[PDB]
């Protein structure tokens, strides 16, 4: 089936970039967070 | 049917890749 | 030829309904 | 044929009335 | 005008089938 | 219509969610005002 | 002209369309500020 | 007619996906609210 | 319904963090009380 | 189905996670409350 | 350039329906 | 214009619904700034 | 150019819609704004 | 390229259109 | 560019907003601060 | 499957260039 | 191929767009942000 | 792949961007908490 092999490449390209996707959130998340608890703990402390 | 069935199936992988990343960023705001 | 349409519509189709598959995706 | 390409269109179309109906509904 | 009543049809079908969701999660939140 | 039938059972589904949020609510503002109030009186009667 | 035959027919599926929305968010939106006053009322008379 | 069939086959796979997406949901929401009231009740008893 | 049970389910997880809630009030109040009154009565009777 | 295998996946990855920010929450708020009970009780002896 | 004019006039109904109804909510909930 | 009559039915809905918000923000504060006071002037003049 | 034509045709429709858009805009902000400073100048003077 | 640069030069001109409403909005609601 | 004086006129608008903007915040912050002091150096004074 | 390439290739460019602006406003509002 | 040469006119329209898009981006943030640090530094020395 | 170099851009951006991040928060905490120990430490030894 033509439509058949057209998904099956799709598959294929979306792979690759949920793993891009994935990179990019972890560092950005880890900057977001990181100020939040920075933020929280100087004024508990204070 | 085979043009509905593998666009809807297109559409259902599209939703299923993304929404991971919306339960990781929920779940860690929270927590912290 | 019809044949060339015919294909273009189908991969055209693929992508564009994962697309909004992903938009869908990032709803909260 | 052109009864191919006729049949094509209405299959996307209904898909892609349903995604666009699905983003709509998650709008808070 | 069939094609049009029964893509009318389809996004319509979307938009209740998510929606009843989008009512779950906020009557949740605001309870809690 | 086609999708008529559809709305009738949204609508069905949303009062009876309506109904189990309205529970919740109760049991969870009952603990907090009970608390603030023991912790407000026990002070004063001290 | 055939796309003002398209428009016109439109133009009824939607209106009853936007009838049922009005229904649904009438019940939601009744219920949400329901429960945000009882919170807000409950806490400032305690 | 073709476009009634359309619509028929479409339903049948919209009612498998509306079943997945309901049993995501209840585990992430389940979750998220246990956090929330962990925090509110801690803060409060203290 | 799928989300019925999702509801009795959180219902119960919140009564049971209730219940540890009343537990840790009641030894925080119950210092905070004893000192107080440790330190009006030795006062008085000296 | 093409999707089925997918959203095992998604139930997977969510389960694991949910795991991940439960032992995140204990740390966070253990600290918090510490640090609350320090302050509170060391100006009361004093 | 009927069909321009009249998938336009389609574009702009729809967005006044809706908008309609954003209005309702956000009223709402400020006024409360 | 097709569009020009639906513009004059939401203008006219936005000015009554502005009348509607007006009402009811007069009635809620009312009587939170009533309470607030009563609270304070009773302490006062005891 | 047909496509030179489509683009031209469309700008004049587009500018039209732009000036209903503001005109709505400025009433339902000014009555969000007006009721914000409301809420906000009520309580300060109380 | 006719096509795309009047399709593409369409899309650029409903971002302007709405952002500047958008800007509106937010400049206000920060102010007040 | 069809698109090059749609957005200089957007940046034209902008310079234009930022300005109304400041003017606004003087204003409403003027008046809280004002009211902040006047109720705190009275109880002082008395 | 040129089309599908070269399709998919333009959806991946205009998610990076615009995510490329979301995490400035992010970043820039929290440090602040 | 024509899909090839279609990608590779698509990317040079849109490189002229995003360097648009960050020239108004620097002015609104810019503003934002500096109304924002205004209030919270006002209040505190305050 | 056509997207690769684009890909590469956003990671490097990125990093640059948490290091700016991380220098305003520095200096607009160092601020706040000196103010607020200023504040109190005044008071005290008055």
């Amino acid at each position: 089936d033509p439509a058949k092999a057209a998904f099956d490449s799709l598959q294929a390209s979306a792979t690759e970039m949920i793993g891009y996707a994935w990179a990019m959130v972890v560092v950005i998340v880890g900057a977001t967070i990181g100020i939040k608890l920075f933020k929280k703990f100087t004024s508990k402390a204070s | 049917m085979s043009v509905l069935v593998y666009s809807f199936a297109s559409f259902v992988l599209g939703w299923c890749l993304r929404s991971g990343i919306t339960y990781f960023t929920r779940l860690m705001e929270t927590s912290s | 030829d019809f044949d060339t349409i015919y294909q273009a519509m189908i991969q055209i189709s693929v992508v564009l309904c994962f697309a909004l598959g992903i938009i869908a995706g990032g709803q909260r």
